[PDB]
RNA sequence: AGGGCUACACACGUGCUACAAUGGCGCAUACAAAGAGAAGCGACCUCGCGAGAGCAAGCGGACCUCAUAAAGUGCGUCGUAGUCCGGAUUGGAGUCUGCAACUCGACUCCAUGAAGUCGGAAUCGCUAGUAAUCGUGGAUCAGAAUGCCACGGUGAAUACGU
RNA sequence: CGCGGGGUGGAGCAGCCUGGUAGCUCGUCGGGCUCAUAACCCGAAGAUCGUCGGUUCAAAUCCGGCCCCCGCAACCA
RNA sequence: UGCCUGGCGGCCGUAGCGCGGUGGUCCCACCUGACCCCAUGCCGAACUCAGAAGUGAAACGCCGUAGCGCCGAUGGUAGUGUGGGGUCUCCCCAUGCGAGAGUAGGGAACUGCCAGGCAU
RNA sequence: CCGACUUACCAACCCGAUGCAAACUGCGAAUACCGGAGAAUGUUAUCACGGGAGACACACGGCGGGUGCUAACGUCCGUC
RNA sequence: CCUCCUAAAGAGUAACGGAGGAGCACGAAGGUUGGCUAAUCCUGGUCGGACAUCAGGAGGUUAGUGCAAUGGCAUAAGCCAGCUUGACUGCGAGCGUGACGGCGCGAGCAGGUGCGAAAGCAGGUCAUAGUGAUCCGGUGGUUCUGAAUGGAAGGGCCAUC
């Protein structure tokens, strides 16, 4: 993973001194990210189910865990234990070295979104992003019978605050939006 | 590490850097928080001249008519 | 001054282009009349896929030019398949006329490419150079015709009977 | 009971035995007729053939069961 | 005998919570690597496996802390058996029983078991 | 149209206080109820199975409470 | 017929008293093993409102529970995946229980079975509802009888409509 070899032989030692850390695991380090990708629910015959597993399938090349709509209650209506949206808790060191172009230079197919900031990420250091637009991958087609938009991808952090929230997510590098 | 999902990852070993070393990113202006214009450059070349016509090698210098010429 | 006159959901009157195999597709090939033109029409020249571009004779009009009629013919070609018709739409590039082509232009061009497979009820025009069809030219016109006006090709069916 | 018979575009009717097709009429929404209106004529729209399943190029139709009605069934100590 | 971690406890909010401080080969976590058992409605994060260094940070023991939760007297007080009265579904009086809440105040825990380190 | 320099203005969560309950409890007597050990008294009362029943139409009164107008020489139950 | 109260801290308790429901659903919604933890509000967010999904936090059961209500629960009883069919037959110590009919509950025995390394478990469903006495007839089994004898009907016994 060379995203987290460049944390590891480059980054710790810099945010432990500058923010004077006494101890490897009180430093920050880059957890678990996820995503989500929440469809228009599923459709009556689970075709936009079928549009969570390619877009999943874009940036992950599993099968998405599932998530189902637990209680529903309001205008999305129905059903109370279907599925919807289309989770992935990545794998560890392969997950980090997917980090290596996953929000990094993912900037090609940003064109904005709600997420990626260096004021709005929580009081708690976690934080989501929701790309619209599918990284590339390098293989044959184009014709994904594409869902145009999709995935939040919600980073997590060793991170219980704002310090630790900055300290990544900008001057780890890659930046937050300018 | 269960062994039977998940089918490549990482193969070209996630060349991108520049331009040039395999697709693009280019500048520190690297954070794409724009849509796309699709109709700026060469049109628009560096000035403001929207396709005159077709060259001369003489290029006179005031006024014309144009069915008489003289 | 800028919008608007030109909107668009929809219904109606008129003309357009076609639905094909008498045909459509390519090359080659033949014979029109009538017109308009000085601040206009504008060859030949050399470029340009094309529109056009630029250089410039010439014209003052039976002289030059707009301007090469076209369909038709001749051979190849497609083989009834929404196609090799039709090409509207729509993207991009391009020419152009002009204070200015975005609302709202004309035209080239490349790509793509829909409806239409003879059309209820109803309904119009037509007897002869007429009908049908092919193209030409001009007035309005800075530019901007599918229409208007006129011009000529090829050129018919039939009206028994009131 | 057992038997028979029915279960059609909003509504009311066509197709039914080797089958081939969703028809007709009202009601709709636009057209046509006449100087205009009236009615008249007309185009278009409007369905799983109550349900499931078996077959042929063919099931609205023929077969069982489901589901739903209805006629008869002088049947239940 | 003492100090400390851990397993198994007794008892099971005076035991808990917050708050603030402390500790690392003794052990414990996190922890790195997952080849192989095994495992993820997908995911070595979890479960599982191989294991040092890092590290006491987060976790967890420990220590201080009353903010909180909690326990909580004494007295009085309502209610009540029975027995007696005035009357109304209302109390007094006899004598027994006598709360709940609040108050003073207590209160951050005592305790058995084997193992392991350390002190001795 | 976003949002906020800008609170001038509203009532939710929350906070403090205060009250209420048949079908509310983080709390709880008196008494009644079960079983146990012992003292006393009690013509064994009680308890088994047999002969014989009458009975199942009860009201005011204290005590507790439903209905009712905390009406009824009401009504229905519990207790005495 | 079921749940709360009246109903007086055992519990039975009455009224055209007060308030709601049931007349099944069940082939996994049962068993067993193995695992796992809610409502709710907030912080951030690809479009959904932060009020369908996501991560985090606060919350600490206020959610869940096939179907009222009451009790229940975190060993979950709830949520899930495998294997599985103890929704077992014969019995049944002892009892709460009802005038009776009758209803309920149960360790263990014996057999045969499934899960589990295993101790262990399971004789349905987390509990209380989901029903119908006898007669007669009906189908099935039977090592029971089967009017002179032998067989048969018929009837008995058992299973079930």
């Amino acid at each position: 993973a060379k995203l987290h070899d460049y944390y590891k032989d480059e980054v710790v030692k810099k945010l432990m001194t500058e923010f004077n850390y006494n101890s490897v695991m009180q430093v920050p380090r880059v957890e678990k990210i996820t995503l989500n990708m929440g469809v228009g629910e599923a459709i009556a015959d689970k075709k936009l189910l079928d549009n969570a597993a390619a877009d999943l399938a874009a940036i992950s090349g599993q099968k998405p865990l599932i998530t189902k709509a637990r209680k529903s209650v309001a205008g999305f209506k129905i059903r109370q234990g279907y599925p919807i949206g289309c989770k992935v808790t990545l794998r560890g060191e392969r997950m980090w070295e997917f980090f290596e172009r996953l929000i990094t230079i993912a900037v090609p197919r940003i064109r904005d979104f709600r997420g990626l900031s260096a004021k709005s990420f929580d009081g708690r250091g976690n934080y989501s992003m929701g790309v619209r637009e599918q990284i590339i991958f390098p293989e044959i087609d184009y014709d994904k019978v594409d869902r145009v938009r999709g995935l939040d991808i919600t980073i997590t952090t060793t991170a219980k605050s704002d310090e630790e929230g900055r300290a990544l997510l900008a001057a780890f590098d890659f930046p937050f939006r300018k | 590490m269960k062994k039977d999902i998940h089918p490549k990852y990482e193969e070209i070993t996630a060349s991108c850097s520049c331009g040039n070393v395999m697709k693009i990113r280019s500048t520190v202006g690297h954070d794409l928080n724009l849509d796309v214009c699709s109709k700026c450059h060469p049109f628009f070349t560096g000035k403001q001249r929207d396709v005159a016509t077709g060259g001369r090698v003489d290029r006179f210098n005031k006024r014309f008519n144009i069915p008489g010429s003289k």
